[PDB]
């Protein structure tokens, strides 16, 4: 690869989505994994571990959020209407839980916009089957997190699934494609630049997508019950 | 909802 006009634009379209997604979500990965981890910032979460400390600490915000973003993206707006609930409808599932694993690690979940945290193990222990609605999120968020990617590579990742043409009912698909190809562009770019030590990471995020789907089919029918 | 995101946009 070289550095050309072709490659200065895709970086200046990471850099555009990466601006949107700090304004649009509030709680990023670089805050998430700070509080997390030992250099956290203000005030430590309520860690909620069993039945007590539930008590002593007695989906529709982040719809929002994503729709938001999703007009910044270079050509959304500019596509039909129904087309751009469409993808929004089938997708919105697949970022959120994207957006979950930055808040997840190995022992629980950030909750409260980063005002609690709720072991895994104590949402298993839910009775059933409230116990399993979380579990595959954390499975999927273990592996998901082991790529260690940041949020200037989830920006240009979530806008992908967005332009996805294979949604079912678009009016145009075409044009979704083209944008798609662009930010896939961008994506295998960003990458490569910024992962110089894993190999073929850009055919493994897009394998991701697909267990995206499975947990979202997955929690559809946990939530027929 | 398909209702709130019809709205943001």
């Amino acid at each position: 690869m070289q550095l050309n006009p072709e490659s200065a634009d895709l970086r200046a379209l990471a850099k555009h989505l990466y601006d949107s997604y700090i304004k649009s979500f509030p709680l990023t990965k670089a805050k998430a994994r700070a509080i997390l981890t030992g250099k956290t910032t203000d005030k430590s979460p309520f860690v909620i571990y069993d039945m007590n400390s539930l008590m002593m600490g007695e989906s529709v915000e982040a719809v929002q959020e994503i729709t938001e973003y999703a007009k910044s993206i270079p050509g959304f707006v500019n596509l039909d209407l129904n087309d751009q609930v469409t993808l929004l409808k089938y997708g919105v599932h697949e970022i959120i839980y994207t957006m979950l694993a930055s808040l997840m690690n190995k022992d629980g979940v950030l909750i409260s916009e980063g005002q609690g945290f709720m072991t895994r193990e104590f949402l298993k222990s839910l009775r059933k089957p409230f116990g399993d609605f979380m579990e595959p999120k954390f499975e999927f968020a273990v592996k998901f997190n082991a790529l260690e990617l940041d949020d200037s590579d989830l920006a240009i990742f979530i806008a992908v699934i967005i332009l996805s043409g294979d949604r079912p009912g678009l009016l145009n698909v075409k044009p979704i494609e083209d944008i798609q190809d662009n930010l896939l562009q961008a994506l295998e770019l960003q990458l490569k630049l910024n992962h110089p030590e894993s190999s073929q990471l850009f055919a493994k995020l897009l394998q991701k997508m697909t267990d995206l789907r499975q947990i979202v089919t997955e929690h559809v029918q946990l939530l027929q019950v | 909802l398909e209702a709130i995101i019809r709205k943001a946009l």
